[PDB]
DNA sequence: TTATCACTGGCTTCGTCCGCG
DNA sequence: CGCGGACGAAGCC
């Protein structure tokens, strides 16, 4: 069992720790978001169970790092008093002050390939294909890319990762070889940081910590694509075999 | 009757050093009985865990090691107690046993981090919603962070309650709220918290028990001291706050600015509603330094804690909790006890490692961001070389960073005559925390010599890394490019 | 079943959002910035002209009102994603002057010099809206009609209104392609990922782009999704993107026909 | 050669004053 | 005369 995901897109944001105004995301993806897609994917309802979903692996592979961006983000801002999002006392306040202003952060041209192992994870791989809800990068507004799922079904997809996987183009010396990779697994520098996710209920989202250790890695040079056009064609190549 | 034991009741999440499966929550006398056993207890609020390890540190030290060659005398105990490796439950159990009742937070008097007469007096409840951070108040926008009408709310379970409740304590909305009649004076007006948006830095080691150790700053000679939860007195609202030389007082636990009373759930599993509500009126300035934040004076010649902030990558503050120097600003007390080799532990130094909670808010009641942070491990002339290291490199770093900012900045308006600055920070401290990293552990980074005293100027060639990536494609005019490469030209040196 | 509209419209000097600064906003993809309109002030726009339309459908098509209280469905089986041009964009400084009519004994020093950033493109715009929970929430199917035809015509009439009034920046898309989906909902984003190069305009070359990205998606994945795309070019055949429609309106009638 | 270079706001609770009905 | 809406009082240099 087991499959490998590539978190893609033009903008993705894995956010965690920020409660506030200011949303902040993580270099690297959580593990509560890919539990969270996975579950809109088969239709858990927000407050069910999600035990189901323990028990899972993620090794994930940095393609390209990305360069994280801060999106400007109001919400009400230039509408009638009347209209404006509601206060808890319920009394709109007014239009001068009546504008949110929320500064959402996002990671935009990054390109992960997690390599999601566990028990069961060739159903949900099902429930990719087929989804209950669209399945998205962090924030909804962000739209996967098409290929989301690599291989639906592949015996040790971290051997797969590690070699066999196109990346996109970096600097390949002459004759050289051996690009080096960040791969992030979960058990064996280092950060700490609150992801698991005890429960999806909206009323009280509650988490707990999982323990990221990043991993410098060394994958054949072979693997990088050639400059222009070329890491598509190979993508694509390597999605039908 | 409702009550709500925080030795008993289980509300701190601990993981073992064991198994490293399924953290267990334990109240606070059971994690503080088998600390040898577990490797940490957590709370998901940094506010409530940077109080809440002023608690424990606290606690231990009154238990054990308080009032005491003084110095020689705490570094000789300390080194008995380091060495020892476990406290006995029966001075725990003993001193517990001295206010064995006190330690309600739903008690019919003297309520655990409370105050009792508050429940009168205060006409309207502020309410759940009030009290817990991220959860949106009455006038509120209820945008964010679960909406919360403020109508049929639904209750906090008591130990989140806790939570809130220390967060509240420690860091509280400086604006005015629910009025408190006291013998015929009513201001709603309530103060600020009293270390309010600082990053609290609290040293680990492989478990919780020598980490709370190590957290136990060393108390300075003078009056014994009594926490709040300690005071057998229910305070006066009106009048002074008395100094305090004895370590609850320079451990802020002496009194807080605030005062929460939290209703009790029929069961005691909820909170239903909440008053938070001033508790003194004139501020008074308290003793010595915060010995776990960083210190720093600024022209005019305040000396403030450096407030934190989510934009900055937490590397460079890291080098500051180094000095046998004295970069511009005072620092901390604590680190500057506990880890140079004066002091007395032999390996757990070697082992030990920092954790930082920053909370970053308005000087207001306005919050943005809050942050953990777990560094690394990190510790005489060989070590002066390597903090010598250090230093010239944080320093070469940011400093060279701005001046890339000022570059950027200007260029885009004497071209235009900026979009860059955002972007062009973006990129530099993502590509500058790696490289600083490789410069401390002297690995090999392009542009650095390992094991060369003087900067390198490695920094200067990221920052024209990031400068180029930023502004490419606009040094496309003629116009504009001689403006941007005549200010790229600064980041040269 | 998903149904989601691809379009790719072209917008002239423009300003339509804004950061906290002039600029406007921008998402560096594929190594080159390139100017983007985020995706909640579009889909704001588009909520006033189908609820404008529309004379409780819109919050059950979009996710909540923004002025009501929680009504315990949040969510709205609709996804926008964040329009980004084809190409990479130089963000455009325009310099301007206010002019100060009472003049003294002396002459032009002008009322407010300042200058004001904005940008041209073709933006790859695109969105998708999942039927089934539509047709679960609102119940008559006839309501789900009005609904997504309605809020297709919206998608592609309606543009934000930012700095308009300075800018003109009122146009219909080019290209506009509804696929009915049954499998999964699928962006043709990553058609873009190469910035195409300039000097000689972009809407055909975009156009064929946007044809071979489909031809190759759907010769991994052969699928029964039902399609059809509209054009304001006759020169160029498309024949991954469907068959072709003489008009939008018709289009969006033989998808949503397609759909029940 | 010279003159010019905007404002506004996205904190807290409640009370009081003022405009309205 | 009653009700509704708007602004102010700090905390802060």
């Amino acid at each position: 069992s087991g499959f490998l995901l590539r978190l893609a897109g033009p903008m993705q944001s894995w956010g965690e720790h920020s409660m506030f105004g200011e949303r902040d995301t993580l270099p690297y993806p959580s593990r509560s978001g890919l539990i969270g897609m996975f579950a809109a994917a088969q239709g858990v309802r927000r407050g069910d169970p999600l035990d189901r979903y323990k028990e899972l692996k993620f090794t994930v592979r940095v393609d390209r790092p990305g360069v994280r961006l801060v999106d400007f983000h109001t919400i009400g801002g230039g509408l009638p008093k009347e209209r404006t999002v509601p206060t808890a006392a319920g009394e709109r306040r007014d239009p001068k002050k009546a504008t949110i202003v929320t500064s959402r952060s996002y990671l935009a041209d990054a390109v992960f390939t997690v390599a999601v192992t566990g028990p069961e994870a060739d159903t949900i791989a099902d429930a990719l294909a087929a989804p209950y809800w669209q399945p998205y990068l962090g924030r909804r507004a962000f739209v996967p890319d098409p290929l989301l799922v690599l291989r639906r079904r592949v015996a040790d997809p971290v051997r797969e990762l590690v070699e066999a996987v196109p990346l996109p183009h970096r600097r390949v010396e002459e004759d050289a070889a051996t690009v080096l990779v960040d791969l992030i697994y979960e058990e064996g520098t280092l950060t700490v940081l609150n992801d698991v996710p005890l429960s999806f209920d909206s009323k009280s989202r509650r988490y707990s910590t999982r323990q990221i250790r990043v991993v410098p890695t060394e994958v054949p040079a072979t693997l990088v694509a050639g400059p222009g056009r070329d890491y598509q064609n190979k993508l694509f190549t390597y999605v039908k075999q | 009757p409702p009550s709500f034991d925080v030795t008993i009741a289980p509300w701190l999440i601990a993981r073992s050093r064991d198994v490293l499966a399924a953290p267990e929550m334990l109240g606070l006398r059971d994690v503080l009985i088998r600390s040898h056993e577990l490797s940490d207890v957590e709370i998901p609020l940094p506010p409530g865990a940077a109080v809440l390890w002023r608690i424990l540190a606290l606690i231990t030290a009154r238990i054990t090691g308080l009032d005491q060659n003084p110095k020689r005398k705490w570094q000789a105990r300390r080194s008995q107690i380091l060495s020892k490796g476990r406290l006995d439950p029966e001075a725990v159990d003993a001193y517990f046993a001295d206010y064995s009742e006190r330690f309600d937070l739903f008690h019919p008097e003297r309520p655990w981090l409370q105050d009792p007469r508050l429940r009168e007096e205060c006409p309207k409840t502020s309410g759940v919603n009030k009290l817990a951070w991220g959860r949106t108040a009455g006038e509120n926008q209820v945008w964010l962070g679960g909406h919360h009408h403020d109508l049929d709310p639904h209750p906090l379970d008591s130990a989140e309650a806790v939570w809130h409740l220390l967060a509240t304590l420690g860091y509280g909305p400086s604006g005015m709220c629910t009025a408190r009649v006291v013998r015929g004076r009513s201001e709603r007006n309530v103060t600020a918290g009293p270390l309010r948006g600082t990053v609290s830095y609290h040293p680990l080691g492989r478990t919780l028990f020598e980490s709370l150790i190590l957290n136990i700053p060393y108390p300075g000679t003078g009056a014994a001291d009594l926490a709040f939860w300690e005071q057998p007195e229910l305070n006066d609202p009106l009048g002074l706050p008395e100094e305090s030389a004895g370590l609850a007082g320079i451990l802020r636990l002496d009194h807080f600015r605030h005062a929460v009373l939290l209703h009790p759930s029929p069961d005691g599993s909820h909170v239903v509603d909440a008053w938070v509500t001033w508790a003194w009126r004139e501020r008074n300035i308290s003793p010595e330094l915060d010995p776990y934040l960083i210190y720093q004076t600024s022209k005019e010649g305040r000396v403030y804690p450096r407030p934190a902030e989510a934009e900055r990558a937490i590397w460079r503050d890291l080098d500051a909790l180094l000095h046998y120097g004295e970069d511009g600003n005072y620092r901390p007390t604590i680190l500057d006890n506990c880890t140079p080799l004066a002091q007395v532990p032999q390996e757990v130094l070697d082992s030990l490692r920092l954790r930082a909670f920053g909370f970053d808010q308005d000087g207001q009641a306005r919050d943005k961001q809050w942050f953990t942070a777990t560094t690394p491990a990190v510790l005489d002339n060989e070590n002066a070389r390597i903090v010598r290291r250090i230093t010239l490199a944080r320093k070469a770093a940011e400093a060279l960073g701005r001046r890339l900012e000022k570059a950027c900045k200007e260029a885009w308006k004497e071209s235009n005559s900026g979009p860059w600055v955002q972007h062009g920070m973006s990129r530099y401290w993502a590509k500058a925390e790696p490289v600083f990293w490789n410069i401390v552990y002297d690995r090999p980074a392009q542009g650095y010599t390992p094991g060369m005293a003087g900067p390198g100027n490695a920094f200067n060639l990221v920052a024209l890394a990031a400068y180029d990536e930023v502004t490419g494609p606009y040094c496309e005019r003629p116009r504009v490019a001689k403006v941007v490469e005549r200010h790229r030209s600064t980041l040269f040196s | 079943t998903f149904v989601d509209i691809h379009a790719i419209q072209t917008l002239p000097y423009s300003n339509i959002n804004r950061d906290d600064l002039g600029s406007p906003k921008t998402v560096v993809y594929g190594g080159k910035e390139r100017t983007r309109v985020s995706s909640q002030s579009w889909k704001r726009a588009v909520r006033h002209e189908v609820e404008a339309r529309l004379g409780n459908v819109s919050v059950n098509l979009f996710g909540r009102m923004l002025a009501e209280l929680p009504s315990t469905e949040v969510d709205g089986a609709v996804q926008f994603a964040h329009a980004f041009t084809v190409h990479g964009t130089t963000v455009e400084v325009d310099f301007f002057t206010a002019v100060d009519d009472i003049p003294k004994e002396n002459d032009h020093g002008s009322g407010h010099m300042n200058a004001g950033q904005f940008s041209a493109g073709t933006f790859y715009r695109y969105a998708n809206v999942n039927l089934d929970r539509l047709v679960e929430n609102t119940g008559d199917a006839q309501t789900a009609r009005t609904a997504v035809a309605e809020f297709l015509r919206a998608f592609l009439s309606t543009v934000p209104s930012g700095k308009q009034n300075a800018t003109a920046a009122m146009t219909l898309p080019d290209l506009v392609h509804i696929a009915v989906r049954f499998d999964r909902p699928i962006s043709f984003a990553p058609a873009f990922e190469t910035a195409l190069y300039g000097s000689d305009g972009y809407t055909l070359r975009a156009c064929q782009e946007l044809n071979n990205y489909a031809e190759r998606l759907r010769e991994v994945w052969p699928d029964d999704a039902i399609r059809g795309y509209a054009t304001v070019e006759n020169k160029t055949d498309l024949a991954a993107l469907g068959e072709r429609y003489d008009s939008y309106p018709a289009l969006i009638d033989a998808m949503v026909a397609a759909a029940f």
